[PDB]
């Protein structure tokens, strides 16, 4: 259980990182 | 016109790299959503069996 | 000349990009289906526990 | 015809890149919706798990 | 704009975005 | 439940198919 909590916090972190990365790329693409 | 035509190319190769980058990041995102859905499916399963 | 050669990496790439998007759509369509399936199975459980 | 042919070949490409960009943006909206759904589910499954083990 | 979001709205948006994407892809083909 | 086991095996099968495809295409895009 403690491991699943860990992996899901890591999941959220990776979701954020790639979401921000793609916002930045797409924003660049709109110029 | 020779000058502009060359500038047109640069905008195209830039944008092409941008779209490729977005698609790679989109792919990382997709794999993450697949991972999440797999986790939840197994957890639904454990609960379903428990009941 | 350089034009025909330049348009080459570009046209190849444009079609690559298109093929990638189409395949990723299939992936999106599959994640949607998966999410709908789980939703229905969570319900079944919740409504079972609310009736029990 | 030369300079003209080159112009049209550019126009088609640029039009196409815009199509691809719009598709990617729409797909990103879809992705974000799937993320919302996954979060929703996760919470409701987590509550069912705790409930079954709070009764235990 | 997203909130308030619900499963009904979620479904409606999934359908519209999907149709949109199909439209773009089909225009891409020819 | 068996009916569910089948569908999710197919789901995973189809996920792998298109993922492999996307990888191949992305690889090609790097060259
Ligand atoms: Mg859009």
């Amino acid at each position: 259980v403690e491991w699943n909590e860990m992996t899901w916090m890591e999941w959220e972190r990776e979701i954020e990182n790639y979401t921000k990365l793609i916002y930045k790329i797409l924003e660049e693409s709109q110029e | 016109a020779m000058a502009d035509i060359g500038s047109e190319f640069s905008g195209i190769v830039q944008q092409q790299n941008n779209l490729l980058r977005a698609i790679e990041a989109q792919q990382h995102l997709l794999q993450l959503t697949v991972w999440g859905i797999k986790q939840l499916q197994a957890r639904i399963l454990a609960v379903e069996r428990y009941l």
